[PDB]
RNA sequence: UUUAAAAAAAA
């Protein structure tokens, strides 16, 4: 069976950005470049 | 594509490769186009310029639902190593979160989703009905569907129904008066395209200057083909049309022109591109306005109407960046169209991404071949199986509410009530049973009569009582129309709906419906007397106002016809139905529950419960089904059909023969393995061989059947016999396989051709040989040389040297000047 | 079944009819007039009208149509009219059963026949059968409710080409 | 088809499609001819002519009829 | 005894018609076609005459008779 | 002076 996880990351309208990454992990915010 | 997306790219950083099938261009580079094919390639042997990469950037991924090609994405995707990170382009998709997760659950690592629906310039759509004089609005830039005037525009389609020598000439000529020349039809026929395209040799788009420019690049493209070649037809009657800024693009053409074409329409030298779907696709050629003359498409199963998806992107084509702040786009109906098919045309979404793997020998034979790992893995981790899990909370969930909801409910004696309700059902049955008995045509067909009075319900609807009209013998089905009351919302889009009861509310249209001899409920014996002439609207008002004066006439039912004796049945078996209703009915009335009051309420909460526990029942089964890998069985009959033929050791380690069929992949493994190791071709010439493998490799729907005199048929009547043996074989395994389909799969029809190309004719005289379009004699001739090389490569493998020079020497005489004429974008 | 043939007087055919030729002889309509005004008031004019109907069929038969070779066999649904046996018969028993044979029961009321027997037809055709008169109607729908839809084309029959007709696409 | 069509009769020997083809020409577009050959070896002294409009039907009628090709007249007819 | 119920079934109206005005409101007559070729024949015709029967007799007697005992 | 409906694609 599956284990994930589909973190909706906000964003500036226009885009719906969201990230899917394993569930036994903690989502963290992308860095800046 | 890769073509295009080659130049752009090596235009843009100069670092850039190519690897497809035709060429190789700069191997040792940084940024490699290839085809998903190649690529898979290169996975399953392993190439050391597959170790470098650190990126890989799928295109068009929503293409992975090819049905055919689309298991070759999976596989590339569930090979590729951890370390590498992609980068998956698409199309707007509703289900896109179901393919991120899928990559984060196969590859474990995060994987981000960005959707957006914003587009450069806004789009209006206008509907054009056949036979009308303008074009509505259907839908304006805001996105906000206008109702008035797509009814306005079916009205009038309806009323051209039932009452500028073409409509595209009206509508191109009108656009190009209204300044919107650029365009795009969009026509899903070669043939389509042609006419059109022909019609318009009466108007002239572009100035002299852009003649004297399209006529000097057409010649600087078309000096790298031969003498011979620049004589050809095809090459020299397109130079009008594109002289007078007119072009048409699809697969039937030569691929010099196809590509000259894009080259204009890109430049902005062609004004009209009549093209089909594929055009759709390509790079950086957009249009001011798109057109569609026919909204029907036959794909690889049969005709149907254009999905929504399709029309988006196509759509998608018109409005240019900046120069052009409006795109139009204007769709042509025909009578067959309904107002509910335009309606889920033009607001339909995109559709949802759904897999297509599916098992092919040449993956089993390569997952065996390697080592430590087996087709299982493929089979668990492909996308396939992954929906399905996905899916299975959903029914869990479902199961669970089911039996809570079931079990709330309250029955305070179920015993009797149980009883009770399963004796009425047990009449219900008999009846179904009896009036089964009564509609057999050599009975019921007497009684039909164009007045007489039968109640028609199909299953879940009634349509009330109404007078039978005609019936007849449909092509052993029959068909008898009746004249019901109709819904005035079926009616009006009656072109595909079928037909629908009046709602109670409403008043019905009494219109003629054409129902089925065995949806009569029941059929009663009171004929009316029926005008003759039901055209008129008034008439078939008067059939209603009898309709009902019959019923109030019989306070309680119109009698019905009785099987037995007004009807003359004598076979015994509807004497024993009668007994059985007899003896169900007493026991029913003699039940003590029946006399007491308020037992309606308490059947029909007894029967929700019911069906209630059905629903369970079937959700849980499938919940069960689904626990369980679905092609495993598949797996295992191709397994067995491998080691049947001598593929697969009965341990399942690859035997020779399968190691020689992993190399061939273009085209079927068994066929080719097993006429190579019979010694098939091992007295044939180059020639038969050639045309034999082209036989292999085509597969179109025509009809010619050219007689094949000597040296084409023995050999292959010998490929009939052993295609026989694997068709036997396979299906004597439990694998399921109509042996006359796969037989005619191997289309000979170009072998002929393929045959006398070998022997040095000219192009121009093969393609007068037959009908195919030119286009497809030069796909398949590429087609086979790529699988000539893989037969050269197999050979090597088993180390017959024979074959090997056999198949060089084909390879040698079938590529030359035009068919393998280089693409002008490299 | 003594009592059943009491009741069935008026379906009673007496038995020695010398019946012969059966397409034509043997009986006609059997009309059971009813107690209401139009049939007391009409009863001759009814008969008058069968008479004419007799004379009508017998002129525009014996000079005009000369085939009368088709042949509408009883609909399962069809009586024969019941003996009263004052005569033994030898070998026109059976012809005197073909010949007697009910097919086709109407009930008249004012706005509505009720009717019984139904109507004999040909291999099923309303089209090639005697007493069929199908209306006239648009049939818009074209889909049948519970199943998908429905040589010398110019004709519309398929039996000729048009090549040899007696009644007389861009793949360029 | 048959409406655009024009019956031809009374050409001479000599006279060969193109001629016909030619001297049509002006009076409109023409889209073919036939000269049926009957089992003698040359063409029949009839002829068919397709214009591509049926204008030019009455008009050609209105404009050539019996001109006189190798020392004979030609006549014009419809189907 | 079931085939003398058969026959006998011709000879029986429904149970239930709602008869009033008993004098016009009722059965105007009963044909039997018999098998020969006049009665199959002339079926339409036959059909038609009783329905112009029942015009005629509606009018003469609504428009113009009075007492018709 | 008269010789059927049909797209798309590749290791
Ligand atoms: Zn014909």
């Amino acid at each position: 069976m599956p284990r994930v996880k589909v973190q909706s990351v906000e964003t500036v309208e226009g885009c719906t950005h969201e990230v899917a990454l394993p569930a036994e992990e903690d989502y963290l915010p992308l860095k800046p470049r | 594509l890769s073509n295009q997306k080659y130049r752009e790219m090596y235009e843009e950083f100069q670092d850039v490769g190519l690897m497809t099938g035709d060429v190789t261009i700069n191997p040792t580079a940084s940024c490699l186009v290839m085809t998903t094919e190649i690529l898979r390639s290169m996975l399953y042997r392993g190439s050391e310029v597959m170790r470098e990469v650190a990126w890989v950037i799928f295109d068009e991924i929503h293409y992975m639902r090819d049905s055919e090609r689309g298991v070759v994405w999976e596989e590339t995707i569930i090979l590729l190593p951890d370390n590498v990170h992609y980068v998956f382009l698409s199309a707007t998709i509703p289900n896109a979160r179901q393919f991120a997760e899928w990559i984060c659950h196969l590859h474990k690592q995060p994987c981000h989703v960005i959707y957006t629906d914003y587009r450069p310039t806004p789009l209006q759509h206008y509907i054009f009905p056949a036979g009308g004089d303008g074009l509505h609005l259907v839908v304006d830039e805001n996105g906000d569907f206008r109702e008035d005037n797509f009814n306005t525009a079916m009205q009038v389609l309806r009323d051209a129904g039932d009452l500028g020598p073409s409509n595209v000439f009206k509508i191109v000529k009108m656009i190009m008066e209204r300044n919107f020349q650029p365009v795009i039809i969009f026509s899903f026929s070669k043939k389509d395209c042609e006419a059109y395209a022909l019609q318009m040799t009466k108007l002239d788009f572009n100035t002299d200057e852009e003649k004297k420019m399209v006529e000097e690049v057409f010649s600087n493209a078309i000096d790298c083909l031969s003498d011979e070649d620049k004589k050809l037809p095809q090459v020299e009657h397109v130079l009008p049309l594109l002289k007078r800024g007119i072009g048409i693009h699809h697969g039937g053409l030569l691929p010099i022109l196809k590509e000259t074409i894009e080259i204009l329409f890109s430049e902005g030298l062609i004004k009209a591109l009549f093209a089909t779907e594929t055009f759709a696709m390509g790079i950086n050629m957009p249009a001011r306005t798109v057109l569609f003359t026919n909204a029907r498409k036959f794909d690889g199963k049969d005709f149907r109407w254009i999905s929504s998806g399709e029309y988006i992107q196509m759509s998608g084509r018109a409005g240019r960046r900046g120069m052009d702040d409006r795109g139009i786009v204007i769709l042509m109906v025909d009578e067959k169209m309904s107002p509910t098919i335009g309606k889920q045309l033009l607001k339909g979404s995109a559709d949802p991404l759904n897999s297509a793997f599916h098992l092919t020998y040449n993956m089993v034979l390569n997952l065996l071949r390697v080592e430590e790992i087996n087709p299982e893995y493929m089979l668990e981790k492909s996308f396939y199986q992954f929906q399905h899990y996905r899916a299975i909370p959903g029914v869990v969930e479902k199961v669970k509410n089911s039996e809570e909801q079931y079990n709330k409910i309250v029955i305070p004696n179920e015993e009797s009530v149980v009883i009770y309700y399963k004796i009425r059902q047990q009449l219900a049955k008999l009846g179904k049973e009896i009036e089964e008995y009564i509609h057999k045509p050599k009975y019921c067909l007497p009684f039909l009569q164009p007045g007489r009075l039968v109640k028609v319900k199909n299953e879940g609807d009634d349509f009330g009582w109404g007078v039978v009209v005609n019936f007849s013998k449909k092509s052993p089905l029959y068909v008898v129309e009746v004249l019901l009351r109709c819904s005035k919302e079926s009616l009006k889009n009656s072109a595909t709906e079928a037909a629908k009861p009046a709602k109670p509310d409403e008043k019905g249209e009494m219109q003629v419906v054409p129902v089925l001899v065995h949806l009569l409920s029941a059929i009663s014996s009171v004929r009316l007397y029926i005008p003759k002439d039901l055209r008129p609207v008034d008439n078939r008002q008067s059939v209603l106002k009898s309709i009902q004066e019959v019923q109030k006439r019989f306070p309680d039912g119109i009698p019905l016809l009785d099987p037995i004796d007004d009807m003359g049945i004598q076979d015994q078996g509807l004497k024993k139905v009668i007994q059985k209703v007899e003896a169900f009915e007493h026991r029913m009335y003699s039940h003590p529950l029946h006399n007491d009051p308020n037992l309606e309420t308490v059947y029909t909460l007894c029967e929700k419960k019911a069906q209630i526990a059905i629903d369970i029942k079937s959700a849980k089964r499938e919940l069960k089904k689904a626990r369980t890998v679905l092609q495993m069985d598949e797996l295992k009959c191709r397994k067995r059909v491998l080691r049947r033929l001598g593929f697969a050791t009965s341990s399942d380690v690859i035997e020779m023969k399968g190691r020689v069929a992993c190399e061939i992949s273009s085209a079927d493994e068994l066929l080719l393995t097993e006429m190579m190791f019979n010694g098939l071709f091992n007295d044939l010439s180059a020639e038969q061989a050639t045309a034999l493998l082209s036989c292999f490799v085509f597969q179109e729907n025509s009809s010619e059947m050219p007689k094949l005199t000597e040296q084409l048929a023995g050999p292959l009547r010998q490929m009939q016999e052993c295609a026989k043996r694997i068709a036997k074989v396979s299906a004597e395994a439990k694998l399921e396989i109509d042996e006359e389909t796969y037989l005619s799969s191997f289309k000979p029809h170009l072998m002929d051709v393929v045959y006398t190309w070998a022997t040095g004719a000219t192009f121009a005289h093969i393609c007068k040989m037959t009908d195919v379009f030119e286009g497809s004699i030069i796909r398949c001739m590429r087609r086979l040389e790529e699988l000539l090389r893989q037969m050269c490569q197999a050979a090597k493998a088993i180390g017959n040297t024979e074959l090997e020079n056999k198949f060089a020497e084909g390879i040698t005489k079938i590529k030359r000047d035009i068919v393998f004429a280089a693409s002008l974008y490299l | 079944n003594q009592e059943l043939k009491r009741k069935l007087n008026i379906l009673t055919r007496p038995s020695g009819i010398l019946v012969n030729d059966t397409k034509l002889d043997g009986p006609i309509l059997q009309i059971l007039f009813m107690n209401n005004a139009i049939s007391k008031q009409y009863h001759q004019e009814i008969e008058e009208f069968v008479s004419n109907l007799v004379k009508r069929f017998e002129e525009q038969q014996k000079n005009d149509v000369e085939k009368t070779s088709f042949n509408l066999l009883p609909q399962p649904s069809s009586i024969v009219l019941e003996e009263d046996h004052k005569v033994e018969e030898s070998c026109a028993i059976k012809n005197n059963k073909e010949a007697f044979s009910v097919v086709g029961s109407v009930l008249y009321f004012t706005n509505f026949c009720l009717d019984k027997l139904g109507q004999p037809l040909l291999n099923e055709n309303p089209q090639l059968s005697e007493g069929w008169e199908i209306p006239k109607y648009h049939q818009v729908f074209s889909h049948i409710v519970s199943l998908e839809g429905q040589h010398c084309f110019n004709c519309g029959s398929e039996e000729h080409q048009m090549k040899d007709c007696p009644m007389p696409n861009f793949q360029q | 088809e048959a409406d655009r069509t024009l019956f031809v009769g009374n050409l001479e020997t000599k006279v060969t499609e193109e001629l016909l083809f030619e001297l049509f020409h002006q009076a409109g577009p023409v889209i073919k001819v036939k000269i049926p050959k009957d089992k003698d070896g040359k063409p029949k002294q009839f002829a068919f002519v397709n214009f591509k409009h049926e204008v030019s039907v009455p008009y050609a009628m209105n404009l050539l009829n019996g001109i006189k090709l190798y020392g004979r007249p030609i006549k014009i007819q419809f189907r």
